[PDB]
């Protein structure tokens, strides 16, 4: 199926095959369905089996289960395979600059540059396609590591089931998600790396006989500083780490509560508190990039002093031909390559995969849940003296009973105090100590709290069997699911989403009676079925299926209601962790008839991104001038000596282009600081843009779409951004310097150069298309992994009890598959590019080669000396740029939400009211009036629970409302928004207390006297309450003040609102979150302090709104009127 | 060892004797009875009958002389009449006396009154770990003596294993059994166990057998036969391709055990390599095994069929009753 299997050997070598997909993905949108089928190799199941069958022989074989050691006889050889002509590719590299310095002797000279040709004509080769084979290598071992551990999610007890974290099995999961399929590629240099700089050492050895260990030693100790940094830049991240922690939780406390802060106008507020927050955060961030800077630098600064400090000795004392310094700068650059970089990188390749590794082979090692010895046979289900501990503490006081092939116990007490336990315990989930509890092995469970697997309902009712239609149509009809199907969206096929949300509690009771009435079973333990449906609905499903159908075969349900208990066979009264009562129906119910009676990347977002702040134009222009500056003096020196050991010895510093083009230490910081600075102004004017929207349009934005803007793209903005973006430019100034350099030594560079840069850039443009695609593609097949895996954990004791576990393997494996098809295809473009790169940069080289060679001494030796070793620093350069392109969809995101539009007496008059939720929807209000009365309170009457929030919030203009408004005489429209809200006060049923001071808390502006603040809390009876408190008032509310009370929090609010000295009082839902003492504290409260207020208290119940002096009734689109209790309770109620 | 070993050679020594020396026409068909048939089989009948003389019940086997002519099986059943009169082990069915009549060719052996295991499976669907394990060991050492006696069984299927009051099994049906020293040749069996080497129509070595056992251990430990189709041809097909999907509630010792019981490399087959029986013998999935207690019979059974006299036929079908020069050693 996969094109891989039916393709030539040529291009299985050259990529051929992966052309198509480029050329349709260029010109038209990729469908997921053009993804390329997967290699038959590559199945989850193939590989599954596979380390399956070795790790279980390591299991079976020795008493040291070592994981690793069954990795090994699985991928070894292969791994070694490649590993050989990675190192072949290295040695040709490392040995090249040998025949450069034999080049220099100039006839003969024409056959040693065709060799030379040869050398990177076969490296071109030897290394791109055993770089991909690695990659496959990691993604196998991947794909077999993630089914090995969903395998082994699915046998684990509940008694470590339940003490591990949630949260423990996606971190682990998601932490080697891309880590392991790329941490291969630098896993052979920690063997590779010692072997080159031997030979190395060596042949420098063989061109200085004096000065090896001199170089070597700078090189090593160079290396354990660049090291050490790493430990001094993780201390300021960890100490970072928190205060973005609490910053974050204040923003996430906010965003929740947007509405209360737009009502209360604190938006300046928190404006301060959030800048004042980030400051710090700010200097540690830049203390951090300041480090890294200077770790970046390092090596860029080395490479000018690795090759001095070998020359000097030497040169001191022997007078040195040119050969030996175009010669040793090659050989020193490649050892600086081979020991700075890529061996640490091996090693903590090496140190994370071990560790890796072993975590996950402790995992695998947890206690495990044991199948009953089961489905054979059995008479009536027999438990003789269970007990067992919940966790010491029997859940079980000896308990006993039999009951017969047909017969209905029905367990009854505490809810999850006994039943639960007792039910767990006999479908076998809870080991028990004592007692043995004999079953016939066939049990279909039913939790309380039901779980719905995402897919259609004929899915999440089939459970993987067949559809029997005489049977489902019983079970439709039975349980009520009949009317449901009628009334669902295909009516026999309603494919529902995850999670099961549209549908409602008493369809998800059904879904699980239903679930449970599909498997053929000798017991049905039907554990508090009838808990979530209607009295009526209860006594139908009891007539239809439990006491009707269900009564046929054994069941054991458990319910609290009087009446089900009467149909049962027997009764098990159990309280307090013992039976109470137990036996017949009959027996048990003259037993005590008392106790019986008492129980029942556009260039525009890149120019607005420079634009937003005037220095980064500056400091870009000044870093140009310096080097547009160095490179005319370098090029003129060069002519000028071109056409007395300093003479020669200046020579080193235009060889090696790196330090002579390195940006210096007093232009690198600018531009870090600057791009600090502009990632702190766009994160303060996108938080202060997104605190004036309007609420219609963030209605549209879910409220998880907002906070991930905050908590990883401006953290994306402030640390890996600045550092790609000054590598980018730092790469692209050197490469261009250097090819300058080279062109303008010898004229006619030029006409073969600038083709060059044309494919470049045709192929970089050509590849971004495809290469953007496949990676949003792969993102979003990546959810439904963590999807399944969450509701399988979820639905764990379901999944068990039912006996279906291949079918969620075979799922989980298909997910898989549908994942790795999309990350192969993209790891086999981009090898595809890589390698076109290599090979266009290879023929530039032949070119410039074969024409310096064809047409002086320093000429030709530092024309070919730079043009060797630009390859590394041009692919880095790419790199750097394709990443850089990667990451701008945040500032993308960021633009996006910046440019967002703001949304624009006591007697007061309403006309001509229309509010909406959105613009254009059901109106709210159909041209309600209304006159307030001054002072006069008016109830809120009519249309109880029929929803009158959307009232409350467009009486301050809080959702898409029009209308005309006369309040005091002054209409709306003059009014400023921020000016109008004030005057108005609101109670909302939820209240919002920021995590701070109590001070702070209730006085966010601070604008008032202290003495005054509390005097008021005396004033409003919160002074009691307040002097619990640690201090006075320096009691910090954390955890969105948790420690007070519903009622504390209610009287807070309306201290709050006393001190704005609002107009108006809207308390809505008073007695609904009150306690009766907090209820009746809060009307005294209102009756004494509140009195001059015109307050409109907002309650479902008529009699709670009565003592309202005017009633404002409510009705659908009409707000009707009945301003006196004489005509509201004959005709508005009645 | 040392004792294996002796215990062994002497065996071997004493059956040597008695292939050299095998009877026919013990009894004559006057002091039987026919008060019901046991069972029918491939291609004949068994009836359940007692001693005339002494009392004491015995099966009697009949086979149709024209059907073996027809059936081009002649030779098949001389051989497991001699090894049935040479075979001497505690897992074998015991036959006293032998007949040869006109018609049809008789034969006297011991009754087991626990009835066919393959209906106990079926009812009760599946067994769990150490009462199939408890079973694999008296397969095993069977297998291995009859190794040991340079035989090959080659039909190892559960309704050829019968139970007996104390609860053992005891192994029936040698008439595909073959005293072969080297490599067979011959097509036959059964084709939910035929050894992936016997369906490539190649010569069978010793270890065709093992196949059989590590098929009838999924299927005592599972429930439905580890390799499974619609028709004998795609079943073929199913078997050759060798891919098994093990279920969910296996042990991972078990899960190691049958990949190895099952492997289609004969090279790497386990108890074929170097061992024998002895790396099986010793796997960590028998590591809880008295073998010498298993050989003297001083472990109690797991499991007891309801035996209700010698007479009773409750475990056993009910089904109806019943009313030259080829054959010269019966
Ligand atoms: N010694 C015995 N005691 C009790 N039942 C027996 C005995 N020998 C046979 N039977 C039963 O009689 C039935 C038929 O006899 P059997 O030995 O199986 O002939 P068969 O044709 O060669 N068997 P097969 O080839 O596998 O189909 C068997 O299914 C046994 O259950
Ligand atoms: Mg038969
Ligand atoms: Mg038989």
């Amino acid at each position: 199926r996969s094109p891989l299997e039916k393709a030539s050997v040529v291009s299985k070598l050259f990529f051929s095959w992966t052309r198509p997909i480029l050329r349709k993905g260029y010109r038209q949108r990729l469908e997921l369905s053009d993804i390329y089928q997967i290699p038959s190799v590559d199945s989850a199941d193939n590989l599954s089996e596979k380390l399956e069958r070795e790790w279980d022989r390591e299991l079976a074989s020795k008493k040291n289960p070592k994981l690793i050691n069954a990795l090994r006889r699985c991928f070894f050889w292969r791994f070694m395979f490649y590993g050989i002509f990675l190192y072949l590719g290295e040695v040709t590299k490392a040995v090249q600059p040998l025949l450069l310095g034999r080049i220099i002797a100039s006839s003969i000279a024409i056959y040693l540059g065709i060799g030379l040709c040869l050398l990177f004509i076969v490296r071109t080769l030897l290394l791109h396609p055993a770089i991909f084979g690695l990659h496959h290598i990691g993604m196998q071992m991947r794909i077999a590591m993630f089914s090995l551990i969903y395998k082994k999610t699915l046998k684990l007890s509940s008694r470590v089931l339940d003490k591990i974290s949630i949260g423990q099995l996606v971190s682990l999961l998601s932490n080697n998600l891309n880590k392991f399929d790329e941490g291969l590629a630098l896993a052979h240099f920690v063997w590779i790396a010692p072997l080159q700089v031997a030979l190395l050492m060596g042949l420098i050895w063989e061109l200085l006989q004096a000065s090896a260990f001199c170089g070597l030693g700078f090189l090593i100790v160079l290396a354990l500083f660049q090291a050490g940094l790493g430990r001094m830049m993780m201390k300021y991240r960890d100490q970072r780490a928190g205060k973005i922690s609490e910053r974050l939780v204040i923003t996430s406390e906010m965003i929740e509560n947007i509405q209360s802060v737009k009502a209360y106008c604190w938006e300046e507020a928190m404006e301060k508190m959030i800048e004042n927050l980030r400051q710090t955060e700010l200097k540690l961030t830049r203390k951090a990039a300041y480090v890294r800077y200077f770790n970046s630098s390092a090596f860029f600064f080395s490479g000018f002093f690795v090759v001095f400090l070998s020359v000097l000795p030497y040169a001191l004392i022997k007078g040195i031909i040119l050969r030996k310094i175009f010669t040793t700068i090659s050989f020193c650059i490649v050892l600086r390559m081979a020991v700075t970089r890529q061996f640490p990188w091996a090693v903590q390749t090496w140190y994370d995969s071990l560790g890796a590794i072993n975590k996950i082979q402790d995992f695998l090692q947890k206690q495990e849940y044991k199948t009953l010895e089961y489905n054979l046979t059995t008479t009536e289900v027999v438990m003789e003296n269970v007990t067992a501990f919940w966790e010491g503490t029997p859940v079980l006081k000896d308990i006993n009973f039999k009951i017969e092939r047909g017969q209905l116990l029905a367990v009854a007490g505490s809810t999850g105090a006994g039943k639960t336990s007792l039910l767990m315990v006999i479908m076998g989930e809870l080991e028990p100590s004592e007692g043995k509890i004999k079953h016939s092995g066939r049990i279909s469970f039913c939790s309380q709290f039901s779980w719905i697997m995402p897919g259609t309902i004929k899915e999440n009712i089939i459970f993987g069997v067949s559809y029997d239609e005489y049977r489902y149509r019983s079970v439709i009809k039975a349980c009520q699911l009949e009317e449901d199907i009628s009334k669902f969206a295909e009516k026999d096929n309603i494919v529902l989403g995850e999670g099961g949300i549209t549908l409602s509690g008493g369809q998800r009771a059904r879904i699980s009676l239903a679930r449970a009435v599909y498997k053929d079973a000798d017991l049905y333990l039907l554990d508090s079925p009838f808990g979530y449906l209607d009295v009526l609905t209860e006594k139908e499903i009891f007539e239809s299926c439990v006491c009707k159908l269900m009564a046929n075969k054994t069941r054991i349900l458990v319910t609290s209601k009087m009446e089900h208990l009467k149909k049962a066979d027997k009764i098990l009264i159990l309280h307090e962790g013992s039976s109470y009562f137990y036996g017949t129906f009959s027996e048990l119910q003259n037993l005590q008839p008392d106790f019986s009676s008492k129980l029942m990347t556009t260039w525009n977002t890149y120019l607005r991104y420079i634009t937003v702040h005037k220095s980064l134009i500056f400091v870009l222009i000044w870093c140009l001038v310096i080097f547009l500056a160095e490179v005319a003096a370098s090029l003129v020196v060069l002519w000028l000596l071109g056409n007395t050991s300093s003479y020669y010895v200046f020579y080193i510093y235009v060889g090696v282009a790196d330090t002579l083009l390195a940006m210096g230490f007093f232009r690198g910081l600018p531009l870090v600081h600057t791009l600090i600075t502009v990632s702190k102004i766009l994160h303060h004017k996108m938080l202060h843009s997104v605190l004036q929207a309007p609420m219609s349009t963030l209605n549209t934005l879910k409220a998880g779409g907002i906070l991930n803007r905050f908590s990883k793209d401006i953290a994306i903005l402030d640390d890996l951004l600045p550092l790609t973006i000054f590598d980018f430019i730092q790469l692209l100034l050197i490469v261009i310097g250097a090819i300058a350099v080279v062109a303008v030594l010898q004229p006619y560079i030029f006409v073969a150069t600038v083709p060059v840069i044309v494919a470049f850039i045709m192929l970089r443009a050509y590849f971004l298309q495809t290469s953007q695609q496949l990676k949003q593609l792969e993102s979003e097949g990546r959810s439904p992994i963590f999807t399944h895996l969450v509701t399988s954990l979820k639905g764990l004791w379901t999944l068990r009890a039912f006996g279906r576990q291949p079918y969620f393997e075979t799922l989980f494996h298909k997910a898989l598959n549908l994942h790795t098809a999309n990350w192969f295809l993209y790891l086999s473009t981009l090898r595809w590019f890589q390698m076109r790169i290599e090979m266009i940069f290879v023929i530039f080289f032949i070119a410039v080669t074969f024409i310096s060679i064809l047409t002086g001494e320093g000429r030709v030796g530092i024309i070919l000396t730079l043009a060797m070793n630009i390859m590394s620093t041009l692919q880095w350069a790419v790199n750097s740029s394709i990443d850089v392109d990667s990451l701008m969809r945040s500032v993308s995101r960021v633009f996006k939400f910046i440019d967002m539009p703001t949304e624009g007496g006591g007697q007061m008059t309403v006309k001509d009211l229309t509010a909406k939720y959105t613009e254009g929807g059901n109106a709210i209000l159909e041209n309600i009036s209304f006159s307030i009365s001054p002072g006069q309170r008016v109830g809120l009457l009519g249309r109880t629970g029929s929803g009158k929030s959307t009232l409350l919030s467009a009486f301050l203009r809080l959702l898409n409302t029009e209308g005309e408004i006369q309040i005091d005489g002054v209409s709306w429209d003059s009014i400023t928004l921020q000016q109008w809200r004030k005057a108005f006060g609101v109670i909302p049923q939820k209240v919002f207390i920021f995590s701070g001071t109590f001070r702070k808390n209730l006085d966010p502006y601070e604008q008032w006297s202290d003495q005054e603040i509390w005097k008021v809390a005396d004033e409003v009876g919160l002074r009691s309450v307040i002097e619990q408190f640690p201090g006075k008032l320096d009691f910090v509310l954390v955890d969105g003040g948790c420690v007070l009370s519903h009622g504390h929090k209610q009287l807070m609010c309306l201290a709050r609102s006393v001190l704005s000295k609002a107009k108006i009082l809207l308390l809505d839902e008073p007695s609904a979150h009150l306690d009766p003492v907090t209820y009746q504290i809060i009307r005294r409260t209102l009756k004494q302090a509140f009195a001059d207020c015109t307050v409109i208290l907002c309650e479902h119940r008529i009699e709670a709104m009565l003592e309202c002096q005017q009633f404002l009734v409510i009705e659908e689109n009409k707000v009707r009127q009945y301003d006196s209790i004489q005509k509201l309770l004959n005709e508005r109620s009645l | 060892q040392e004792s294996v070993k002796e215990f062994l050679a002497k065996a071997k020594e004493d059956f040597l004797k008695k292939w050299e020396n095998p009877a026919q026409n013990t009894a004559h068909l006057d002091q039987f009875e026919r008060i019901k048939t046991l069972g029918t089989g491939s291609f004949g009948r068994v009836m359940l009958v007692k001693h005339m003389e002494t009392g004491n019940h015995y099966a009697m086997k009949i086979l149709d002389k024209q059907k073996v002519v027809k059936l081009k099986q002649i030779e098949h059943t001389l051989n497991e009449k001699r090894i049935l009169q040479a075979v001497n082990f505690p897992f074998l069915v015991k036959l006293e006396f032998s007949f040869k009549d006109n018609s049809n060719l008789y034969m006297v052996m011991e009754y087991v009154p626990g009835g066919e295991m393959f209906s106990h499976l079926r009812r009760i669907g599946r067994f769990s770990e150490p009462h199939a394990r408890f079973y694999a060991a008296q397969i095993v050492l069977t297998f291995e003596y009859l190794h040991s006696l340079d035989l090959i069984y080659r039909d190892l299927k559960p309704e050829n294993l019968l139970i007996d009051q104390q609860g053992y099994i005891q192994v029936t049906d040698f008439g595909f059994a073959k005293r072969v020293k080297g490599r067979t040749w011959t097509l036959c069996g059964t084709p939910e166990y035929l050894a992936p080497e016997i369906i490539l129509s190649k010569g069978y070595n010793k270890a065709v057998d093992w196949w059989a056992l590590g098929v009838l251990i999924y299927e005592m430990a599972a429930g439905y036969p580890p390799f499974f189709a619609d028709q004998p041809i795609q079943i073929y097909e199913k078997i050759v391709s060798g891919k098994v999907r093990f279920p969910s509630h296996f042990s991972s010792d078990l899960k190691d055990l049958l990949r190895n019981l099952l492997q289609v490399d004969l090279t790497k087959r386990f108890g074929n390599l170097k061992n024998g029986v002895n790396d099986i013998k010793n796997h960590k999935w028998f590591a809880t095994t008295d073998w010498i207690a298993i050989y003297q019979r001083k472990v109690e059974a797991p499991f007891i069929p309801k035996f209700k006299g010698p007479g009773d036929t409750s475990n056993f079908d009910d089904y109806e009753e019943e009313e030259g020069k080829e054959f010269s050693e019966f």
